[PDB]
């Protein structure tokens, strides 16, 4: 499994953002908003295949959660479907991205703007986005956007879609990987 | 399923799949009630899950 890829919880469905690690413990980074209330997750609809069960969940305010890997044997790519990732850089306006997700697929276009606020209505509001002319769909949300072989950040939100276009905001995965002290490989 | 504090800007990415009387199976609950609003309250929910 790798990142774009869907990933089910009791709720919904998802996509992987990157698989990360510390030590020798692995685990795969997606949207706070998907880790939210959300304990165990699955790699298929039918439910039958663990993957991790959720170890962090941040949102709102920021947007990311991480979940800690018990399936043992299903592999753990670092890499976002075929694309190999090999560190993380921080998003700077004009940069060309990339965007992987389990509704969509893969997806490209620009970084248009930094430290943005996104309201999600109901006091759900996430600050210090990254801005964006990469559209997403629902089921889209925790996958990896990334630059060549590098991560850069993990969907949460945004407006349109990929028939006409939109707009889609990215939390920057910096800070995630800081936060829980995780690296990609 | 209420859409009263819409239309919103953004909304989210998760899939929690509901049918519209249209026979779109629309992602989740936001963007079921951001069309719900751009179609002038004429669009409504169908059953909940995919059509």
């Amino acid at each position: 499994i790798s990142g774009g890829d869907a990933i089910y919880s009791s709720t919904g469905r998802c996509s992987l953002g990157f698989n990360v690690r510390s030590g020798s413990t692995y685990y795969f980074l997606t949207a706070g908003h998907c880790t939210d209330g959300a304990t165990t997750w699955w790699a298929n609809s039918a439910r039958t295949t663990v993957l991790g069960t959720t170890s962090g969940s941040s949102f709102p305010n920021n947007d990311y959660g991480i979940v800690r890997y018990t399936n043992t044997t299903i592999p753990k790519d670092g890499t976002v479907g075929g694309q190999d990732i090999t560190s993380a850089a921080n998003a700077t306006v004009g940069m060309a991205v990339t965007r992987r997700g389990s509704t969509t697929g893969t997806h490209s276009g620009s970084v248009t703007a930094l430290n943005a606020t996104v309201n999600y209505g109901g006091g759900d509001v996430v600050y210090g986005m990254i801005r964006t002319n990469v559209c997403a769909e629902p089921g889209d949300s925790g996958g990896p956007l990334y630059s060549g072989t590098r991560a850069i950040g993990l969907t949460s939100g945004g407006s349109g879609n990929c028939s006409s276009g939109g707009t889609t905001f990215f939390q920057p995965v910096t800070e995630a990987l800081s936060a829980y002290g995780v690296s990609v490989y | 399923v209420d859409c009263s504090e819409y239309p919103k800007p953004a909304c989210t990415h998760e899939y929690r799949p509901l049918c519209g009387s249209d026979n779109k199976t629309y992602g989740n609950k936001c963007n079921f009630c951001n069309a719900v609003v751009e179609s002038n309250g004429t669009l409504t929910l169908s059953h909940f899950g995919k059509c």
